């Protein structure tokens, strides 16, 4: 078996700027017929993966020129010289040397400027309520970087492990994100307490937001 | 055109069989190594199993993960690959790609649970700075994936389709929502069209606000 | 048409 160790995971790269991608073997790539078979795919958000590069060094059709590959034996690198908004994705590299196995993957974002998330809370609908559950869910809209607090507070009182969060990929015109959060509880227990708060912590925001209502 | 496309994906029992289909255009298969790659919900990609050439005498090799459970099979004539897949089990769950590693398709997705299908509920998520928000929760659905387009198509702008999320029940739900110029609440209408093919479910729902 | 370069078949 040969074990492809793709390091980094993660790239955060300013358009313009370069991005650099490691793929180790655990024995030489180098084929019984002198050729070397290492390629490189992408997977674009929500798309297939497509092949990138093959035979180390080779772009495929329609690749950009500022992509390239290198390396030999157990190295290898691919190279994005002037990162652009179509570069995001999952990189994997897959070796063909010994049937094939793939890198862990290398997540590639486009770094931007901070901008603030504008916030929103949604009460449960009636429609839910009478069917035994309440949904509270607060929206977080355009925002960068991805790191975000998203905290709940019923009357006062912070809650845990009763909410789960989603996140979209980068928008791929403004390169932000988008979050929401949803806070489950009984129906009765909702209808119980009275003041639903979302808290959002953020680097773009000077102070914590507050988005809130009461029951009635 | 270079095609290829999955089939035969579905819900199956843990330790059921489930055999999959492939069939492949616009290069010679019959020179092509072809493979099963799959990918689990949220994860990397997995090399599950290759079929190499007649003069190869079609030999066949498989990950140690599905060794002894899964058979590859091709068919140069009808430009087909196969995969038959028994003894199921829950983490064999994944989109299922039939490539040669050069070329690749869409997939088709194996689902390996004891859970009943079950379509979804959709709740309505009311609006009321500049901008307001609303959506639609699409509550307890199995298993994945469901659909959800605003207005048949027409609304696309400002939508953001979140990644479903597991609940603790073993139920997914996710929530689409529009962020949208305050003013155009009284000016436009909104309704989410959710579909979940696997309960063969369909449902519209019209978002207003609250009084 | 093209000959596969991913691996060596
Ligand atoms: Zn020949
Ligand atoms: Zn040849």
């Amino acid at each position: 078996d040969i074990v492809m160790t793709q390091t980094p995971l993660s790239l955060s790269v300013t358009p313009g700027q370069p991005a650099s991608i490691s793929c180790k073997s655990s024995q030489s790539l180098l084929y019984s017929n002198g050729k070397t078979y290492l390629n490189w795919v992408l997977q674009k958000p929500g798309q297939s993966p497509q092949r990138l590069i093959y035979l180390v060094s080779k772009l495929d059709s329609g690749v950009p020129d500022r992509f390239s590959g290198s390396g030999s034996g157990t190295d290898f690198t691919l190279k994005i010289s002037r990162v652009e908004a179509e570069d995001v994705g999952v990189y994997y590299c897959v070796q063909g040397s010994h049937f094939h196995t793939f890198g862990q993957g290398t997540k590639l974002e486009i770094k931007r400027t901070v901008a603030a998330p504008s916030v929103f809370i949604f009460p449960p609908s009636d429609e839910q309520l009478k069917s035994g559950t309440a949904s509270v869910v607060c929206l977080l809209n355009n925002f960068y970087p991805r790191e975000a607090k998203v905290q709940w507070k019923v009357d006062n009182a912070l809650q845990s492990g009763n909410s789960q969060e989603s996140v979209t990929e980068q928008d791929s015109k403004d390169s932000t994100y988008s979050l929401s959060s949803t806070l489950t509880l009984s129906k009765a227990d909702y209808e119980k307490h009275k003041v639903y708060a979302c808290e959002v912590t953020h680097q773009g925001l000077s102070s914590p937001v507050t988005k809130s209502f009461n029951r009635g | 055109e270079v095609q290829l496309v999955e089939s035969g994906g579905g819900l199956v029992q843990p330790g059921g069989s489930l055999r999959l289909s492939c069939a492949a255009s616009g290069f010679p298969f019959s020179n092509y190594w072809m493979n099963w790659v799959r990918q689990a919900p949220g994860k990397g990609l997995e090399w599950v199993g290759q079929i190499r050439l007649k003069s190869n005498n079609y030999a066949t090799h498989y990950a140690e993960s599905v060794k002894g459970r899964f058979t590859i099979s091709r068919d140069d004539s009808k430009n087909s690959l196969y995969l038959q897949m028994n003894s199921l089990k829950t983490e064999d769950t994944a989109v299922y790609y039939c490539t040669p590693i050069d070329y690749w398709g869409q997939g088709t997705t194996v689902t390996v649970s004891s859970a009943s299908t079950k379509g979804p509920s959709v709740f309505p998520l009311a609006p009321s700075g500049g901008t307001a928000a609303l959506g639609c929760l699409v509550k307890d659905y199995f298993p994945e994936p469901v659909t959800v387009s605003w207005n048949s198509g027409a609304l696309t702008s400002g939508v953001h389709t979140f990644p479903a999320v597991l609940q603790s029940s073993g139920l997914y739900s996710l929530s689409s929502v529009v962020t949208v110029p305050s003013s155009s609440l009284g000016t436009q209408t909104y309704i989410c069209n959710v579909n979940h093919k696997p309960s063969n479910t369909k449902v519209d729902k019209k978002v207003e606000p609250k009084s | 048409d093209t000959s596969q370069t991913s691996s060596p078949s």
